[PDB]
RNA sequence: UCUCGAGCCCUAGACAGCCGGGAGGUGAGCUUAGAAGCAGCUACCCUCUAAGAAAAGCGUAACAGCUUACCGGCCGAGGUU
C-alpha cells in the first residue's frame, strides 16, 4: 500500500477532474 | 545556438574564472534583474515554459562557482 | 538434497527476461594546448517529466559508441534476504 502510489491516483485524478494500473485507478474513481 | 551560460556570467559578472570551490568561494554577483536577463538570451537552449524556471536553470550554475546573488 | 524458522517485497503486478525511453541548461567549474560521467581537484545544483547521475562499469588521443542506474510496457505468482 506504497504512499507514493497512493498519491499519484490523487494527483492524476486531480487533473482528469480540471501506470496504466493507476490509471484505470484514477478513472474508476 | 546562443552561446553557453557559463560565459554570459562572466560578462556581467565582471570577472573571468571561478573560484577553486564553489558557494564556498564567492568570485562575483548577481543582481535578479541581472539573472533575469540571461533567462532571456537562453530561451530556446531550456526547455522551461515561464521565465521563473528559466532561472533556476541559469541559477544553477552560479552559486556552484561562487556567484552570489542579491 | 530434505526439513524447520525470521525479516522484507508482491495482482495498486513483486523477482527475472524481453521491448521501448534513458532527455535539456551543459562539452558542470577548476586544471589544462585539451579533458566533454568516467586523469586529478571541488561542487554535485534545476528544467521537462512517467523516468533519466554534476554518472556505476567498459570504451576513446580526446569525442564517438555500449550498457547500469532510474520510468513505462509485455508477462502473470510467488519472490528475496
Amino acid at each position: 500500500i506504497p504512499e507514493w502510489k497512493q498519491e499519484e491516483v490523487d494527483a492524476i485524478v486531480e487533473m482528469i477532474e480540471s501506470r496504466n494500473t493507476l490509471l484505470e485507478r484514477a478513472l474508476d474513481d | 545556438g546562443v552561446p553557453p551560460t557559463a560565459e554570459l556570467i562572466k560578462d556581467e559578472a565582471g570577472f573571468e574564472t571561478g573560484s577553486g570551490e564553489p558557494q564556498e568561494d564567492f568570485v562575483a554577483d548577481l543582481s535578479v534583474d541581472q539573472v533575469k536577463q540571461i533567462a532571456e538570451q537562453k530561451h530556446p537552449d531550456l526547455l522551461s515554459y515561464d521565465l521563473t524556471n528559466a532561472a533556476k536553470e541559469v541559477v544553477g550554475t552560479c552559486t556552484s562557482l561562487g556567484v552570489t546573488i542579491e
